[PDB]
Formats: C-alpha cells, structure tokens, sequence
C-alpha cells in the first residue's frame, strides 16, 4: 500500500485508508507491528507506512 | 524478538478491552447507567481511556531486547556481567597456573607448580615453580630475557592468594637430546623433513591445545565447561602433563602401536631404524624398548635446522637416491601457528523507547474541549478537565514505569524510586496551564509515594523494604543473598552497602584468591557487605575503614 | 514468586484517594475533588466492591463504576509487566552465559535369551532390536543388543563347575556370557580358577546368556520411568532360539531432561562458587552436587576455626543416608571423596571427611491420650521418623525442649503431656549439640 | 603394559597372528619390519606402552628377516 | 605449476589401458627427455608387445 499519513491522523483511520488500497481489512495492530511503531501514535505528518495484505 | 505480541495480540486490540470494560460497567451500575450507545459522553470518555490503555498494553509487549535498552549504553548488561568475567571462570588457584601461563607466547611449554617439599621452611608454606622456556631460550633474549622475567614477576604479583606467595622460580636448562634415524619413501621433498622435525619436536613437550570458544562449543560441550579457569586471552587449554618431575624422569618412546606410531604419520615414509647419537643424556638398559633417562633438565632437538644439515645428517631419506635437504624446510613448509583473542561477550540493544503520551481530552471530538487554556472555557468545561486528570495520570504511570524498567532491573547504577511516575502533560499542551496553580502540589504527592527518600527513610511506606526486595531478587541471581536487616545501623548507608554489594558481583568472585595490594582486598569487602558497613569498603580509593 | 509490581486496585485506589484531595471541585469552592470519587462509601468499602462486584446491587454513582472499569482495564498491562523479571533472568542465563537444561540420557537393560527345546546354539548379532513396550506417546520403543553373542543353553545351578558357582551347559567352548547386578563396591579381584578347553557389599541378581542393551534413540516421551521387566519378546522373531527372552530387572539410567526450575537451580550455585573449593560451603555445595548419597555436610566449630594452631587438615563431617538408620559410610570411599574434592580445592588445603558420631538422646513422655498403649508406639514411630530425616527425606544438630513440647501436644491422639525430662550423657528444659557428633532421639 | 591383564596378551596374539598370514583369510610382505611392528603394536587400543620387542630367528631386536626360498611367519 | 605433473597423470592413465604403468619420477634426470621417453613409451604399445620374441636385426 505505502500509505502516507496526514496531519491529525490516527491508526484506525490509517487502517481504513490502507484497507482501501488493498481491500483486505488491515486490522491496525498489524500496522504498528509491521512498521515498528513504538506507542501506536508514532507517525509524524508526512512519513509513510507500508501495509502488506 | 522475545516480544509477547503474537502471544497477546488477541487480548490488547480494544474490542476485547472494550467488552471487558462494558460488561464491567454493566455489572457495577446497570440500573443507573442504562443507555450505552456511542452518544452518551461517558461511554466516549471510557472508550477513549480504553484506547489509551490499549496503547499502554501494546507498549508493554515489544520486545525484551527493546524494553531493556537504556538510552545510550550499547549493551543490555554491562560487559563485566558477561561470561568469563562472572563467577563461571576464576582467578587461578589450582594447578591452573599452568594453564594461566601457557598462553603468553604472544607478547615454551610445561609449567610445573608445586609447594616446598616438607623442608626449606623459613624456620619462623610457600610454593616452588618450574618452567621450560623452549622458544624463549633464543638469540632474541640476552636482555629481553630480563623483561620476560619481570613480566613473570608481575604475573606472580597478580596471582597471590591469602598467604604464601611463591619462593622459587627455577629456570630449567636444556639437554639438546637430538637422536638420529633413517626413513625411506616411494614417491615425492623438503616438506616431509619439516613435518618430521615438527613431530619430533612436538613429541618432547606434551600437548598444548588452544581452541576458540565457538570452535570448542562446536565440539559438543557447554559454556559452564568452557568458561572454567583463567581468563585466557588466547585459546582454551585442557592438557594435564606435568612432564616435569624431580628425579629427572625417564622420557621414553616408541612402540609398534605407541610412541613410535607418530613418526610414520608423515604421508611419505616407510619403516625406520632409530639411534641416539649422543652421550650426555643416558639410556636405560634395554634399547629395543628404548627409554632414555633425563635427570631434571629438559631435552631439546638439534638446535638450528642448519644443524640438521651438516655433512653428517641425522635423517637420511633413501628412495632407491642421495635425497638431499635444503633450508627450504626451515623458513617455510614448517609454519603451523595461529592466534586466538576473545572480546568476551557482547549483546546489542535497540532503544525504541519513548516519552510520548496523548491525553484523553484530545482523543475527544471537537465539541467538548481542546479550547485554549483558562480564557474561553467557563469553570464547567474545566470540571471535565479535572475529571480526566486522575485518569490521565493513572494512564501515564504505566508509561512512566515502563520507561524505568531498565534501571529498575539494573545491577550497577540503580535509581531512587520503586516505580515510575510522570506528570502527564507538556508545555504547548492546553491541560497544563489549566491545572497550573496546583500542578506542583499534586505531582509532589505522586513522586514521594513512589521514591525511597534518600535521607531519613520512608518509615511505614515500605519503599525501603521494596528496594531491599529488589536487592534480594537480584542477588539471588548470583547465588548470594541480601544481608539481613540491621536493627542498630542507619538505613541509607546500609542501603548503599547492599546496592554496591550487588553492583560488584563478578569482581567479588576473584578477590577470594589473588589479593592485589591496591584494593581493599575485596574478600574484606565481601565480609564488610555481609554485615552492612560501607564506610570506604566500596569506591575503593580512600583509607580509614574497618580494618582486618 | 517475585512480582515487579505490587499494589492492585486497592493500592491504586489508595493512591487515588490521597491524590484527588489536592484538586478543588472547580467552579465550586472549598470542595475537594476526592469528595467526587468517594461519595457514598469509604476507601475500604469501595475496594471491597472492586474485588466483589455484587456488593453493588447494580447501582452506585457512575464515576465509581467508571473508575472500577478503568482499574479492571489497567490490571492487564500490569499483568504483562509482571512477566518481565522472570524473562530477564532467563535472558541472562540463556542468551548470555549459555546455560541450558541439559539433554536426557539413554536407558540400558539386560535380556536373557533362553534357548528353544533343542535346536542348536544360535548366534545373535549386535543390535538385534529387542522390544520394550509401546511408549507414553504412542510409538514403539525398541532397545538394541550391544554386542553379538551365541545362545547355547547355559542354565544356572546355585552359587555344575565354577569357583563359587555352577551351570548346566558344561561343554567345550562354552563361550558363557553372564549379566551381573551388583551394588557399589571397592573393586575386588577374583581368579575364576577353572579351565574351559577341558571339561569337567551384595549382589541383586544374575542372568545367563545375557547381553546389555541401550535405548535406541528415535524419539521420546519417557526417561522419567525405568522399564519394569517389560520386555517379553523382540522384533522379527527367530524361532531358532526363543522359548522366551526376559529382562528380570529395570533399566539402568534414564536421567530425564531437567526442568527450567532445575536449570536455574543448577545455574545459581555455579555462579555462587566458581567450580572451586575455596572456603567452606564451596565444599558442602560442590560435594553435594556430585554425590547424591550425602544427605548433609556439617562444619567444624567456630572457635575451633579460630585457634592459633591453624589446623591445616580442613576436616568436615559428612552424614550419609545409608544408600540405614544412623548410617555410617565405609572408609574405603571417604578417602576417594576427599581425593576427588581435593583437585577442586586450592593448594595447601587437603580436606578430610569423617563419618559422624551418634549420641542418641532419650526422654520419657508420661502422657495422657484421647478417647492406651498403642498411642505410645505410634507416637514413638512418628517422633522417630521426623528427627532422623536421612532415613527417608531430604535437620538440626540440636534438639529444642519446648519445640518438642509443641511437637507433642499438637499430635491428634495426644491429650495432655506431663513430664518430658530429657536424658543425655539428664535435665528437662534443655538442648544438646556438639560440633563433632549428630544427636538422635530414641523413645 | 596394558590399559585400565593376561587377556590382552591373548587378544594381541590372535590379532597380530591374523594380519601377518593373510592367506589364512584375506586376499603380504616376505620380510617383517621392526619399527613397523612397533607402530603396529602401540596403536592397538588396549596397549598402553611397549618395552622390549627382541625378535628371534635362527635373535636381535632392531632387524628384519626374509630369504627368497622361504616364507616368514610370526608366532607370539 | 604441476603441468609437468599433470602430463604424467595423463600418461599414467593412458598407460593403465595397456596393463602397464608409467615409469617412476627420476630424482636425477632431466625433465624433458624423461617426458619424451614416457610419451614414446605410450606411443608404441602394440609394437612393444612383439619384440619380447623375434628380435629383428
């Protein structure tokens, strides 16, 4: 997917925007594990998150 | 990644947590808080706190190599708490001076250490020593020999147990016992003579095997067997002659399936006829078995390999035919030397840690709050700020304790608290200036209720007890035990005694043996930490302690 | 075990009750916010509802239900966080220091192979696939023959020609193969005085025509149980010589894969002592590490250690277990024990080991019973069992008086004790121990 | 000398007799070397240390023996 | 460079066809004339069978 993050974002919204690129319901806890997030709010308004399946 | 995340992934993902909270409030209340849709405000507050709790749980999974990294230290543990510095190895007190000394050829064989033989006392017991230098007895030591002697002297200074330092060193002179044999071969030169020189030289001194630790654990043993004796900077010994005696010893080879079987190994040569072309070292009666008695001074071979290449050779190699030998065997075809060095163990840290916290009030949608501080809100929109303050700090204490577990489970440098406590807000965040004129007051409440209070201690707050519980649990790693509670000492110096007793565990293994003059003889500080004193007994610089 | 985070929702609620008093009930004045969370109940009554939710009868103020739901949620990351220090310890023992729970050992049995009625002396090769039951998991364990042998018909008349023994297969080239099952000994020497080309400590048992076996390693769910005479035949049957094959005896040694708790228990003394016998209890621990027969090891007395003739013999008492009552182990092995431990000592140490001395102590009861004579015998056997634990279990050197009182009248058949005068060589309210003896209690 | 009494002499005798008359079982030399017989003996797994291997034909140790009309053999 | 050895390996392998064997390495001859000796010994195998018998002048 390679989803960009917007300003004022959140991982349930970043999973809906990654679940529309893949159409596979990408279940936000797997996003923070695949990208090595620290605390579920780690992205900083302009960095990318990679979503596979 | 020992990380818990595929193990707890079906317990931290906010639907399990929300149904656990929702059934909880359905059980506690239930005819007072009847509507639970997403339109009641308290439902939204509780589920936002649930999201922050799930954040806090997700932080508390990954990973054990990542939770424990401090911020800046390269390794999780100090490298002195690694193996071969902890009490797996030792400093030498057995015969192992031998294996303490058979590694210093990098800047020789057969150390013999013993005691004085029931006489030669000082008449009001010490040790004697015995070395053969073989490859230090060279042309490269008419003056370097004295430097090697004083390095041996400071070695013996470095290894001196509780009493009775050694008294005699006994440099041991050669005998140049060089035999003569003839061999015979079939096909293909100057390499077989070099190997015959190597086998006949290595037959004199007994055995020296130096393995890398991964070379040895591939042979099929464990680290409690590998990390046994000295700190070997080179290899790992296992040999136990002691070829040196006191009656000279018969030195003897050479049977059909024994000592003469290490001569036909060279992959060119047939059978032999061996002679002893010298008269200084005697031969016992019986030459078809051929033992050759030495008398307390060690044998060498021919000396130089050009002394193996006279007009009178000592190993003619017939083919049918002169079979001459040049100096090709001496410079090359003869080198079999490697060197081993150990960095003694390193693990690696990561530090994916944090100081970030998001309060509940900015999880909430933009119709309640996030309004600027104490200017626009009207003393009831501040009431929900105070409603969310204990919940925010209870959610923040998990973050605070989480970011102190590498120094709560610390050996050397330990902190001055029991758990973590952090003020959950930041400058350029609205909820600090709203809580401002009591902000210093209440964070002082939660800080003193988590520290151990360095001066006259917490009397009924068992933080002083809980720190000793930490010390008990960590000292239980090293086979030790926390010193008992003094009913008659001061508290803080006893606590500093106990934490310094924890902080030097691998150092406190060595100084039972080998008292160096430049410390407090840490057997003494072992005793001085078994009962709590720590006047000077740690941080070893000053004098005036409790004297033995 | 050790916890790494105490203070449950009771402790959190105590901290929160201390904490919320600092906040004014804003908009209102002279009102603590601690009033808001603690309206209706006290701290302890609210914690009781926290443990048992039914104490609220589906009603309480909803900020308290909110708070208890919060704390029940907060229990979970505390539970993950309490799983840290055990993982820390195992990370330090396994990743660093390379400790590991060591692998198990294979079994060994001896099977007998009696012949047919009359066929021939028949030869078995090494590894003949002897059968030994099924499993604990469900696939057939087999043992293999260690060495090839022949089966001739050698039986065993009592302990006709041998030195101390006799058979019933006396022929030429008898090629007899025995199995012995003997206890530990001191390695005696026998001559076996007969000749074969021309015709004519205690044991457990013997066998004839036997060969030892091993566990053929393919898989496992055992090595915790030795095989109890479980072998009756073998894989594919030779009719040449089987009327039977029996093992008579259990397997020699399994020594199963140790637990992680046992691995930690192996690891912590090995960093207590450096695999060295330097001071006292290096010797005790190192010597109980290697010889399981040793029940305890005691030490010489403190002032005896603090005398100006430094003793230079390093004597230490070893009490065995008999493997009966008041055991004393043979001097033929104690010198070997000292010689074994001496290579892990320092120089100038030379420690020596002693069987203890046994001072039995008597005392009379004069005791009333509940509900006649039988109680004296049962109380004697009970009181004798728990004061010599080297008989069965795994004590003190001294015997206390009033502790023996409170040992006696708590017994369920004992009504009331009257006089417990002790006797050693005589007075009641006393004790007894010396650091050269081991006390014991008769009657 | 032996490792670990008399039995070793018999086993060594049978072993050393087997490999020097290979026409008994297998499919040698006409001569017998001394030091090769040394290195044949002390490599045996029950042999500790050999002391004196004086040969005897008809008497001296460090020798050999063969003629081109005979076949040598080794008893004991 | 064992090319001189490898050519003698070729000679050993090819002389092993005809039930013969390459002559051993002289430690005291020249090399090229020995190599020309060995290759000509290979090159006349069927001729070298006859002249055990019937010496022609």
């Amino acid at each position: 997917a390679l989803v960009s993050v917007p300003d004022l974002a959140s991982l349930p919204l970043l999973a809906l925007s990654a679940g529309g690129v893949l159409a596979s319901s990408v279940d936000y806890l797997s996003l923070a594990w695949d990208n090595d997030l620290d605390n579920l709010d780690d992205f900083q308004t302009g960095d990318f998150l990679r979503a596979t399946k | 990644e020992n990380a818990l995340f595929p193990a707890v992934k079906d317990a931290i993902v906010f639907d399990a947590l929300w149904q656990q909270a929702h059934e909880k409030v359905t059980a506690l209340s239930g005819e007072i808080w009847t509507d639970t849709g997403d339109h009641d405000p308290g439902v939204t507050l509780l589920q936002s706190a649930t999201w922050n709790c799930s954040d806090l749980s997700y932080r508390a999974s990954l990973s054990l190599n990542d939770l424990l990294t401090h911020q800046d230290q390269s390794t999780l543990f100090p490298e002195e708490f690694g193996p071969e510095q902890v009490l797996t190895c030792n400093t030498v007190t057995a015969e192992d001076y031998r294996r303490a000394l058979l590694d210093v050829h990098s800047s020789f064989s057969d150390v013999s250490l013993t005691q004085e033989p029931k006489e030669h006392r000082f008449h009001w017991g010490n040790l004697w020593l015995s070395l053969v230098p073989t490859r230090y007895t060279q042309s490269l030591s008419p003056e370097n020999l004295a430097a090697v002697e004083q390095c041996l002297a400071e070695f013996l200074a470095a290894h001196r147990n509780l009493g009775e330092v050694v008294s005699r060193i006994t440099w041991l002179q050669p005998a140049t016992f060089s035999p003569r044999m003839t061999i015979e071969l079939a096909d293909n030169i100057n390499q077989v003579a070099a190997q015959i020189y190597q086998v006949t030289d290595a037959f004199l001194r007994p055995a020296v095997a130096r393995y890398t630790t991964e070379q040895r654990r591939a042979l099929g043993d464990a680290d409690d067997a590998i990390f046994e004796g000295p700190r070997l900077k080179h290899g790992w010994q296992q040999t136990a002659p002691s070829q040196i005696t006191s009656g000279g010893y018969v030195l003897n080879l050479g049977p059909l399936v024994n000592l003469l079987l290490a001569i036909p190994g060279v992959a060119s040569l047939s059978t032999l006829s061996v002679d002893k072309g010298d008269g200084h070292i005697t031969a016992v009666t019986g030459d078809n078995l051929r033992w050759q008695v030495a008398d307390g001074y060690y044998p060498l071979l021919w000396g130089a390999p050009p002394l193996s290449l006279l007009a009178g050779d000592d190993s003619p190699l017939t083919l049918v035919r002169n079979t001459l030998e040049s100096e090709a065997m001496a410079g090359y075809l003869t080198q079999a030397d490697l060197i081993v060095t150990t960095p003694t163990v390193l693990p690696a840290g990561r530090f994916r840690d944090q100081t970030l916290y998001i309060p509940i009030g900015q999880r909430q949608p933009e119709c309640y709050a996030l309004q600027q501080p104490d200017t626009v809100i009207d003393d009831q929109t501040r009431a929900v700020h105070q409603f969310l303050l204990p919940v925010d700090q209870l959610l923040a204490d998990g973050t605070a304790e989480l970011a102190q577990l590498p120094t709560l489970l610390a050996f050397k440098n330990r902190g001055d608290a029991i758990r973590g406590t952090r003020w959950p807000y930041t400058n350029a965040m609205v909820q600090q200036a709203i809580h401002q004129p009591y902000a210093k007051t209440l964070e002082a409440i939660a800080q003193q209720d988590a520290a151990i209070f360095t001066q006259d201690k917490q009397p009924v707050g068992g933080n002083y007890a809980r720190e000793l519980d930490f010390l008990q649990y960590l000292l239980g790693y090293f086979g030790t035990q926390r010193a008992a509670l003094p009913l008659t000492l001061d508290l803080p110096d006893f606590l500093a005694t106990q934490r310094a007793y924890l902080a030097q565990q691998p150092a406190l293994g060595y100084d039972r043996i080998n008292i160096r003059i430049d410390q407090v003889s840490a057997l003494q500080k072992r005793i001085a930490a078994r009962i709590g004193l720590d006047s000077i007994c740690f941080a070893d610089n000053p004098d005036l302690g409790q004297l033995p | 075990t050790f916890l790494l985070e105490p203070r449950t929702g009771k402790g959190l609620l105590n901290l929160m009750a201390k904490y919320t008093e600092a906040v004014p009930f804003a908009g209102h004045t002279d009102a603590d916010w601690k009033d808001f969370w603690m309206a209706g109940c006290t701290l302890e009554a609210l914690s009781d509802i926290y443990q048992y939710p039914g104490l609220a009868e589906k009603k309480l103020p909803v900020q308290q239900a909110f708070l208890l739901a919060l704390l029940h949620l907060l229990e979970t990351p505390r539970a993950m966080l309490n799983t840290v220090p055990a993982r820390h310890r195992s990370l330090y023992y396994r990743d660093l220091l390379g400790f590991a729970p060591r692998a198990p050992q294979p079994d060994s049995v001896a099977v007998s192979f009696t012949l047919q009625r009359n066929s021939s002396p028949y030869a078995l090769p090494a590894g003949s696939l002897l059968d030994g039951g099924q499993d604990s998991a469900g696939n057939s364990i087999t043992y293999q023959t260690d060495d090839s042998l022949l089966i001739t018909g050698q039986q065993l008349e009592q302990l006709a020609p041998e030195l101390y023994l006799g058979f019933s297969g006396t022929s030429a080239q008898d090629t007899l193969s025995l199995y012995w099952s003997v206890r530990a000994s001191s390695a005696l020497d026998v001559t076996w005085w007969y000749y074969q080309g021309t015709k004519w400590q205690a044991v457990l048992a013997n066998a004839m025509t036997a060969t030892l076996n091993v566990a053929q390693a393919i898989d496992d769910s055992h090595f915790s149980q030795p095989l109890p005479a479980n072998t009756i035949n073998q894989l594919v049957t030779p009719v040449a010589a089987i009327s039977d094959v029996r093992q008579p005896l259990p397997s020699v040694g399994g020594q199963p894969r140790e637990t992680e708790m046992a691995m930690l228990q192996r690891a912590a003394p090995r960093i207590a002592h450096r695999q060295r016998a330097i001071t006292w209890n290096n010797m005790r621990s190192l010597l109980m590490e290697h010889y399981p027969e040793i029940f305890d090891v005691r030490f010489p007395d403190v002032d005896k250690l603090s005398r100006l003739p430094a003793l230079e013999v390093q004597s230490l008492m070893v009490i065995p277990d008999g493997r009966a009552l008041r055991p004393a182990l043979s001097n033929g092995r104690l010198s070997r024990m000292a010689q074994w431990l001496s290579q892990y000592t320092s120089l100038w140490a030379a420690p020596t080991l002693k069987n203890p001395k046994y001072i039995d102590v008597t005392a009379r009861y004069r005791v009333t019973f509940v509900v006649p004579d039988y109680g004296y015998r049962q109380l004697a056997a009970q009181l004798q069992h728990d004061y010599m634990p080297w008989a069965t279990d795994r004590p003190g050197n001294q015997v206390d008086y009033y502790q023996l009182l409170a040992t006696l009248q708590q017994s369920p058949l004992v009504q009331s004790v009257n006089a417990l005068v002790l006797s050693h060589d005589t007075g009641k309210p006393t004790s007894m121990e010396t650091q050269s003896t081991v006390t014991a209690r008769d009657d």
